[PDB]
């Protein structure tokens, strides 16, 4: 109906051309929603599940907590990463910005 | 090579859950893999600790090895299954002294008896 | 049609079957390779969930460049945008070791 | 949406822990294709008889 | 829609039914791509 | 044929299989394998009408 | 095969025994197989069967 009340949006719209060349463009298997879900509940689960061995428990601990034995675990020692906090929050959140 | 010669430690890479064993067998146009992995369930919440420190020599730390230390005082637990158990030289780790660790001073497990 | 009788109009509308069938097999030949990229792809995309966002990777290049520490995933239009978090090391120095 | 298991974050020093109580094993099962069917053709014939 | 043209067409075979059963199949490997890489994507345990 | 084109080797395409191998490749050298060539034609022993 | 480092050497020990140490290698407990190996024996050949 968008191609009959409006017309095609510009030269050779490939959407409105469906209705004429004998084609159709099908929806994809899950909504907007859905796909989000799935991304919203695997970031909440990062920093639980990447903690310690087997993958069938779930430690419930700050992003925070997280990164620290992320960085301790590649060769930064702990004094470092104790002095550093903050720092290291600020460069991190410089290249996530 | 990864699943059936080898326990796998890639997540999804074998069969879902944790892998333990594969077995494979000739399938009419390929191999047909027989992934068996551990599936948990009936999941509790415990309170744990990233450590625990004696509270009267704070620079001795421990932390537990694959599994956790929970309260019930403190216990260790492995990682995949909850079943508490003492804390000793063989589920634990000396570890630097932070932050979170609990400060203990009555029941203090054999590794923190110094 | 009604410009030709039957035995020429034959050879024309036989001209554009031609063309037309091509241009269907052309098609569906390109659907089936992008269809077998695509999903070879997601077979990547679910490595890097399970390799990169679960958990911290050890493998050098495989998620980001620098040392892995953490990676987040959102939807994308066609697919996962992933987003890694590497260590970059500067300023070295030489010491005795 | 089938939604995991929501566990708590806390504010403290303290954290909570998701453990199993219980276990089960199971199967995956998984097809890999390693062939196809060979095939030759007789062109001359097949086009020409 | 011309009948002409469809009553040629049929002397080159089920072309359209190789058409449609190609694409079905070219699709549904979306639907079951999908599906499996959300399944994995897919957490047991979160937070909020 | 030769630099001063004269034919001094040839090959029957249809004497045997081995032949029509050469011919296939137009080579009179190719690797060593298995390959597929035409078929042995039947051929009718007669006719009904 | 999948028991220690290398892959030169072969431990033939039985397949029950190499299963306690894929579990144990994943956070089960020696405790916790030790009393429940008849439990994850049963467990095993129901997902198999
Ligand atoms: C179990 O006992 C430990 C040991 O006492 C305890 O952890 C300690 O807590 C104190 C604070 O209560 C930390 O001391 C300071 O905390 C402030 C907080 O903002 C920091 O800013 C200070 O850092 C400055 O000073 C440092 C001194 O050397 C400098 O090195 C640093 O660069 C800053 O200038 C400082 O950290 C103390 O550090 C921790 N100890 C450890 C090992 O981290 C612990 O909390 C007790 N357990 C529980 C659950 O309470
Ligand atoms: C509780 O959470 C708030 C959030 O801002 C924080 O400021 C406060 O310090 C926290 N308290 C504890 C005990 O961590
Ligand atoms: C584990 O789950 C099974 C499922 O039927 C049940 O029979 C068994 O009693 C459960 N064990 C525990 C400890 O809950």
């Amino acid at each position: 109906d968008d191609c009959m009340q409006q017309g095609p949006a510009s030269a050779r719209d490939l959407i409105c051309a469906q209705y004429v060349a004998g084609y159709k463009v099908l929806p994809p298997l899950m909504d907007v929603n859905m796909e989000a879900a799935y991304t919203s509940s695997l970031l909440g689960s990062i920093a639980g599940v990447g903690w310690t061995a087997g993958l069938s428990s779930f430690a419930a601990i700050p992003f925070a907590q997280s990164i620290f034995y992320r960085l301790n675990g590649v060769g930064i020692t702990q004094q470092v990463l104790s002095e550093n906090q903050k720092l290291i929050a600020n460069k991190f959140n410089q290249a996530l910005g | 090579n990864e699943c059936v010669k080898a326990q796998s430690k890639r997540s999804g890479f074998c069969g879902q859950g944790t892998h333990i064993v594969s077995f494979v067998v000739n399938a009419p146009n390929g191999l047909y893999f027989m992934h068996v992995g551990y599936y948990p369930s009936n999941h509790i919440e415990v309170v744990s600790a990233y450590g625990l420190c004696d509270a009267a020599n704070p620079t001795n730390c421990i932390a537990p090895v694959n599994g956790y230390f929970i309260k019930t005082e403190w216990s260790y637990t492995g990682s995949s299954f909850y079943a508490p158990e003492p804390i000793t030289s063989l589920n634990t780790k000396y570890v630097a002294p932070q932050v979170t660790y609990q400060n203990i001073s009555t029941n203090l497990p054999p590794p923190l008896l110094g | 049609i009604q410009r030709l009788d039957p035995p020429e109009q034959d050879a024309q509308i036989d001209r554009l079957i031609n063309g037309r069938l091509t241009t269907l097999n052309a098609f569906v030949a390109q659907q089936l390779v992008r269809s077998e990229s695509a999903a070879l792809s997601a077979q990547l995309a679910k490595d890097k969930v399970n390799e990169c966002v679960k958990a911290q990777s050890k493998r050098s290049g495989f998620c980001g460049q620098g040392t892995h520490i953490v990676s987040f995933v959102v939807n994308a239009p066609n697919g996962l945008y992933f987003m890694h978090v590497g260590y970059y090391p500067s300023n070295h120095i030489e010491v005795v070791s | 949406f089938n939604h995991p298991i929501q566990v708590d974050q806390l504010n403290s020093s303290y954290f909570k822990l998701s453990i199993p109580t219980n276990f089960s094993f199971g199967v995956t099962q998984e097809y890999i294709q390693t062939t196809i069917q060979k095939v030759t053709v007789d062109c001359k014939q097949y086009v020409c008889n | 829609g011309f009948q002409k043209c469809e009553q040629l067409l049929r002397e080159y075979g089920q072309f359209c039914s190789k058409i449609n059963q190609a694409l079905h199949g070219a699709n549904l490997r979306q639907d079951d791509s999908v599906r499996n890489l959300f399944a994995s994507v897919k957490s047991s345990q979160s937070s909020p | 044929f030769s630099v001063d084109g004269y034919i001094r080797r040839a090959i029957d395409c249809g004497f045997n299989d081995l032949s029509q191998l050469h011919c296939s490749y137009e080579s009179f050298d190719v690797e060593s394998g298995v390959y597929s060539v035409s078929s042995f034609e039947a051929k009718p022993s007669g006719s009904v009408v």
